[PDB]
């Protein structure tokens, strides 16, 4: 009988843009990983709150791509004072645990066909192999209408099953209700938490979380839900795996890195040692601000060295070659 | 006002530079009435009593003492130079030249870091030091 | 002269408060406890023994290790039950003691 | 049995994902104006 | 307010009336206050709309 | 969650009685407002007297 | 082919929003199943003797 | 932009001009500290009254503080308008504006 | 063998209360080749009121055995140390870092 068209309020758009502006300005002497984490948090909050309205809104997509490009330009400026051309996207979009920044994308980024080739040498000789668009969040996020209808349906299912279980004197097992694991606005997952009995006495939690803004300085993007009561309303393991595959499989990603230089026989039993440096990372001490800034730059040094092979080429930077002394 | 001591001739300048043995000598070359020099002098006055332990500041009017213009390339409105035991120290600010400052900064905290780093490098013996920040960009966002 | 600018505000506040209390006099079902009675009850209720909580937790871990190491130490099971009943609740002690009995 | 003699081990065990240890749904005067 | 909240024995849910006649008895059909933002939904017929505009 | 609140609002509006019928000349009105200065203008004496009823 | 990311306006024609979404599976599902199975097996004795009020029950002595 | 610097310098020059030579070698820094204290007290909204400070110098300091306060308020409002409307700025300017606001 | 480090005695008084008395333990360091056994006594007072968890006890036994190894001359120092208790090797791996020439392993068999 009627149709409801949705959009994101211009006020919310402006708030998100100002959040990105604050991230950039306060970036200052901070780290690339922290900048990317702030961007990921902001984007996840916006995209999980305004699910369909973002797609319906033709200005918010442009704003999102503009802010993402600004963030990428900040990273590149930090990398070097001269703007390159056709910078590779692997460094930005590679998962954190694999040496990348683990950036979350919301635009239409086309990976050049060139970057996906990778070589491998063994006793036989050298063999060359190949493997597309970066996955977008909107596909992996689920629409609110579907969420609501499926929630009604699944909770009716649970009511029926629970009545049957009380008839049988038993408790509902994880084996039953299994097909309904992640479904329901109050997620079925929350039904198995240890502290459910304690949480049963928590009231006004939503308004309390909303009001927290007057007590805690930090901005909470998830000011409208609590992981404890509503459960986790999204899931991105699929997105991470598809990001790896689109970037071209683990070998394709590692081709750009220095991993082959380390000469490790395989990439299985390796592990990063975060925040160690040459001085044990000297995390606790009474050092001066300049010294602390140097330590905070050390991780950027490790990242730049790690991705140097794909960053240190004439295609990326126009030719002004200078041989390193000796 | 500018209660900071002022040097009136090359003789006074060189005597002041050589007088100190364990404190970095800071010299602001420029005209006191230029607004850039006004801002720089304000910051230096603020940080004087803070860095009195290991630094001493002085101000030179370019017109009053023009002999050093050619050798030290003093042609910009305001410049700041650092010396230690008759040695001119260089700083890798990233601006392109590591000899002088040649512009006015506004953050006394960063000025304090520059003084500390220059003093530490001079005591460690380096003729050139690396500032703990890059000014190639104006970091405005 | 001058004006004690506070006074007039105080007078208006007092007038409003008296009128509101006048209205409230009709209202009946309100509840208010006696502060001295409640404070006396609390002071009486203050425990005289109980058991330091850190020492209790240390003893709990110790006795848990004891019983788990020895499936056949009736003294250990009795000690664990005694601790769990002197402090905490009794259902856990009952379950632990059924286990110890078996 | 007296069974004098006891050994005790202290460990930082009991680490879990905060879910239920077993996958089971454990369920369990008025105002008047006169 | 009493019509919207329902009788004390069986309060109504967010937007619902015990009977459609009770729902239609008043121009105000829906009400919802956020922390401090109010949303109201009225439905007038021609006569009430004209009289209200005249007032 | 607030999105579900919006969905419920829309469903209720659509499910009112012949809400979209405007042949005779009916009229629907949606009002949205903010209660300016709600927190700042709260008389403490009156608030105390009001609280004493409930608490 | 610059590295710039491009606005998605007009590039959504072939795709939906819920498409490609995926819902997870209970972590350590089988491990929890095995733990529950072992718990049921070891607690079968407790469950069997739970409701047997021995004084009011004549079969417990057997 | 540097109106406060210009105003302070002019005030210092004016107060030093007629001030007799014999005691200006000592009281210049003291009067500068007095100006700073008066400005701080105005900023903090607390009384500032030096019992031994002559009334003409008190009036001079009061005029300086009034002018500087006018400029302070106007520039704070204008900078907030710029940032709100949308204009690239940096961390130190943002922090200073936030404190003033 | 660090199992016997912490042992307690539970003595009953049939009326009024029950008392548990922590008694002295032993860290056993045996040499299969020459049969030399270093038994380090652990007095009750060491852990009677320590106010600490196993995060003290494990590293305490580790540092005590490390101190014994340090005191022993290098010639008599072992190059292989086998712990009966599997929850012991890691604190050893941390503490005897100064002597990397030794190989710390667990014992699938318990003596």
């Amino acid at each position: 009988t009627a149709q409801c068209f949705l959009r994101v309020d211009d006020e919310s758009m402006q708030r998100f843009h100002n959040r990105v502006r604050q991230i950039l300005m306060a970036s200052g002497s901070t780290t690339f990983t922290k900048i990317v984490n702030k961007w990921n948090t902001a984007l996840i909050g916006l995209m999980t709150y305004f699910r369909e309205a973002v797609v319906n809104t033709q200005e918010l997509l442009d704003l999102l791509v503009k802010c993402e490009n600004k963030i990428q330009t900040r990273i590149k400026i930090g990398l070097n004072s001269k703007m390159p051309s056709r910078f590779p996207p692997v460094v930005f979009y590679t998962p954190k645990e694999l040496g990348g920044l683990g950036m979350l994308s919301m635009g239409h980024v086309l990976i050049p066909q060139s970057d996906l080739r990778w070589s491998k040498q063994t006793d036989v000789g050298i063999t060359h192999f190949r493997s597309q668009l970066i996955p977008n969040l909107y596909r992996y996020i689920q629409p609110w209408e579907s969420e609501f209808i499926d929630s009604q349906r699944v909770w009716a299912e649970y009511a029926l099953k629970r009545q049957e279980a009380i008839a049988q004197n038993r408790r509902l097992t994880l084996e039953d209700l299994e097909d309904s694991w992640d479904r329901g606005i109050p997620r079925i997952n929350t039904l198995f938490q240890k502290d459910r009995h304690t949480l049963a006495y928590d009231k006004g939690w939503r308004v309390r979380t909303d009001f927290k803004q007057y007590q805690v300085l930090k901005q909470n993007p998830f000011w409208w839900t609590h992981q404890r009561h509503d459960g986790k309303l999204w899931n991105l393991n699929n997105y991470r795996t598809d990001m790896i595959q689109a970037l071209g499989g683990v070998e394709g990603i590692l081709e750009h890195t220095l991993f082959k230089g380390t000469y490790f026989p395989t990439w299985e039993g390796l592990f990063w040692e975060k925040a160690s440096g040459f001085e044990e990372s000297m995390k606790w001490k009474k050092l001066t601000n300049a010294q602390r800034s140097g330590l905070n730059q050390i991780p950027n040094r490790r990242f730049t060295l790690w991705w140097s092979p794909t960053i240190n080429r004439a295609n990326v930077y126009v030719g002004f070659q200078v041989q390193l002394d000796l | 006002s500018y209660m900071l001591p002022h040097l009136h001739n090359g003789w006074q300048v060189d005597q002041a530079i050589l007088s100190e043995e364990d404190r970095v000598v800071v010299i602001r070359f420029g005209h006191d009435w230029d607004p850039t020099c006004m801002k720089m002098d304000e910051v230096l006055y603020s940080i004087a009593e803070k860095v009195k332990n290991f630094a001493v500041i002085y101000l030179v009017d370019i017109t009053e003492v023009p002999d050093f213009n050619k050798m030290y390339e003093l042609y910009d409105p305001c410049t700041v130079m650092f010396f230690f035991r008759n040695k001119h120290i260089m700083i890798d600010l990233g601006t392109g030249n590591n000899n002088k400052i040649n512009w006015a900064m506004e953050d006394k905290q960063e000025m304090v870091d520059i003084i500390e780093t220059v003093y530490r490098g001079a005591r460690k013996g380096r003729g050139l030091v690396v500032s703990p920040k890059d000014y190639s960009t104006k970091y405005r966002y | 002269g001058e004006l004690d600018m506070r006074k007039i505000g105080q007078a208006r506040n007092t007038l409003m408060d008296m009128r509101l209390s006048q209205v409230s006099d009709s209202v009946s079902g309100q509840t208010v406890v006696d502060p001295k009675g409640y404070l006396t009850d609390l002071n009486s209720m203050i425990p005289t023994h109980g058991g330091d909580i850190n020492d209790i937790k240390k003893a709990r871990l110790l006795l848990k290790s004891v019983r788990e190491t020895n499936p056949h130490h009736p003294p250990a099971w009795i000690a664990s039950a005694r601790l769990e009943e002197v402090t905490g609740k009794l259902q856990v002690a009952r379950n632990l003691i059924m286990k110890g009995t078996e | 049995d007296e069974t004098y003699g006891v050994n005790v081990q202290f460990e930082s065990d009991e680490e879990e994902g905060d879910e239920d240890v077993y996958g089971e749904v454990r369920e369990e005067c008025t105002l008047s104006a006169n | 307010a009493s019509e919207m909240a329902g009788p004390p024995q069986m309060p109504n849910d967010f937007l619902s009336f015990q009977d459609i006649a009770t729902e239609a008895a008043h121009p105000i059909r829906l009400f919802c206050r956020y922390i401090d933002r109010i949303h109201i939904f009225f439905r007038f017929t021609a006569d009430e709309a004209r009289d209200l505009i005249q007032r | 969650p607030p999105p579900l609140l919006v969905y419920k609002w829309c469903q209720g509006i659509n499910n009112l009685q012949d809400v979209w019928e405007t042949s005779e000349g009916e009229c629907n009105v949606m009002l949205e407002s903010r209660f300016e200065k709600m927190y700042e203008k709260i008389d403490l004496t009156l608030l105390n007297r009001l609280l004493r009823l409930i608490v | 082919p610059t590295g710039e990311v491009l606005s998605l306006v007009g590039k959504l024609e072939g795709t939906r929003m819920g498409d490609k979404a995926q819902r997870t599976k209970p972590q350590m599902q089988e491990e929890r199943r095995a733990k529950r199975r072992k718990r049921d097996e070891d607690r079968h004795d407790i469950n069997k003797m739970k409701g047997y009020t021995l004084l009011s029950e004549g079969i417990d002595e057997m | 932009s540097h109106f406060d610097l210009e105003l302070r310098a002019a005030v210092m020059h004016d107060i030093l001009d007629m001030m007799p030579e014999g005691i200006k070698q000592n009281k210049a820094r003291t009067i500068l500290q007095h100006l700073s204290e008066a400005w701080r007290c105005w900023k903090a909204n607390i009384p500032w009254k030096v019992p031994g400070l002559p009334t003409p110098i008190e009036n001079m300091i009061l005029r300086y503080v009034k002018a500087k306060a006018d400029w302070w308020t106007n520039t704070a409002h204008y900078n907030r308008e710029r940032i709100r409307r949308g204009a690239t700025v940096d961390k130190t300017v943002c922090k200073k504006n936030l404190g003033r606001l | 063998d660090d199992t016997n480090v912490y042992r307690v005695t539970i003595h009953k008084t049939f009326e009024g209360n029950l008392t548990t008395k922590p008694i002295n333990g032993a860290i056993f360091i045996f040499n299969p080749r020459t049969g030399q056994l270093f038994l380090k006594i652990i007095h009750t007072s060491v852990w009677a009121g320590q106010k600490r968890l196993g995060q003290l006890a494990k590293w305490k036994t580790a540092e005590e055995v490390a101190a014994l190894i340090r005191s022993l001359p290098v010639e008599e120092q072992p190059k292989q140390i086998i712990v009966t208790r599997k929850g012991m090797l890691d604190p050893l791996e941390v503490h005897l870092l100064d002597f990397p020439n030794i190989v710390i392993k667990g014992s699938e068999l318990q003596l």
